[PDB]
């Protein structure tokens, strides 16, 4: 009989990467390009139809215009590899591949997209040489909503400001800033961690004071 | 072409509602009384399919003798439509 095999039925996709989920057909001897339609769909929104070896690229919806691909190198391989660039947090969800290859089955892949606190921008400013008053601030784009622990390598623990905003360059995942305002000395070094409300691993930065 | 886009949407739309008709059964309860909704959803995309070929088809190249054996082929279509969509969906819809 057909049926289509799904390498995995959970995707745990990082942000900003991009994305290839597979599903796989019996390829006997060769590939019969013009009796095989491919057919890639999430939540009611055409991504693929490849029809008699062509791409039906009017019928793609206007968000997928030019993010999706069909790898047709693994087509030969019995293997349809949907692949999208710059994954989003809309991307998250349930993706349908239907294949007709003499036989027709569709498969179900659930795609989830995490988003991490793993670019953190960092600055020292001076504000009071006199006092050695200095700001050392921190900030990360990550969609759970996160806040930052300030920890140093003598004073160890301290305490800052953390706020939640919406993003400027994407979508709205949160930009968290976080602002410590304290008299420090020369190359004492300080760390800033970034710690979500849910259940991911935090990750760190470190900041030397010139 | 348009008509060849239309005949692969259409295609692709058929095998996909059968294929969600057999697999219902299969499937969580919650999880399905919305699948039975899709499959009307491509229903009706199929009948529109059908109804929006039938302009294209006299719009295009050809004769009578291609008009004639186009319409054939999609009155067979609309029949398939009928005895493998429509009426397996209400044999479903009944049950529960």
């Amino acid at each position: 009989a057909f049926t289509v095999t799904v390498p995995k039925d959970l995707y745990v996709v990082e942000y900003g990467s991009n994305m290839t989920i597979e599903c796989k057909f019996p390829v006997e001897k060769q590939l019969d390009l013009a009796a095989l339609i491919v057919y890639w769909e999430m939540e009611d929104k055409n991504i693929i139809q490849f029809v008699h070896g062509e791409e039906d690229l009017k019928v793609q919806h206007s968000s997928y215009r030019q993010r999706a691909r069909l790898l047709k190198d693994q087509l030969s391989l019995g293997n349809a590899a949907l692949q999208i660039t710059d994954v989003k947090l809309q991307d998250a969800g349930v993706y349908r591949c239907m294949i007709s290859y003499g036989g027709a089955d569709y498969k179900r892949i659930t795609v989830k997209v995490n988003a991490p606190y793993n670019k953190i921008n960092q600055r020292i400013l001076v504000v009071d040489p006199v006092t050695s008053e200095h700001e050392l601030t921190c900030q990360a784009e990550g969609y759970p909503k996160a806040e930052v622990i300030w920890t140093s390598s003598d004073h160890q623990v301290l305490s800052g400001k953390t706020t939640t905003t919406n993003s400027k360059r994407e979508e709205k995942l949160f930009n968290v800033t976080s602002t410590l305002r304290i008299n420090t000395t020369t190359n004492e070094i300080f760390y800033c961690t970034f710690r979500r409300l849910d259940e991911p691993e935090n990750h760190t930065a470190e900041l030397v004071i010139p | 072409n348009l008509l060849t886009s239309y005949e692969g949407s259409f295609k692709i739309q058929l095998i996909l509602a059968k294929l969600e008709l057999a697999k219902a059964p299969s499937q969580p309860l919650s999880q399905r009384n919305e699948e039975l909704k899709r499959v009307e959803q491509r229903q009706d995309r199929l009948f529109d399919l059908l109804d929006q070929m039938d302009v294209e088809v006299n719009n295009s190249i050809g004769d009578a003798s291609e008009r004639a054996t186009y319409k054939a082929k999609l009155r067979e279509w609309k029949k398939t439509i009928q005895s493998d969509i429509k009426r397996p969906l209400q044999s479903l819809v009944d049950s529960g």
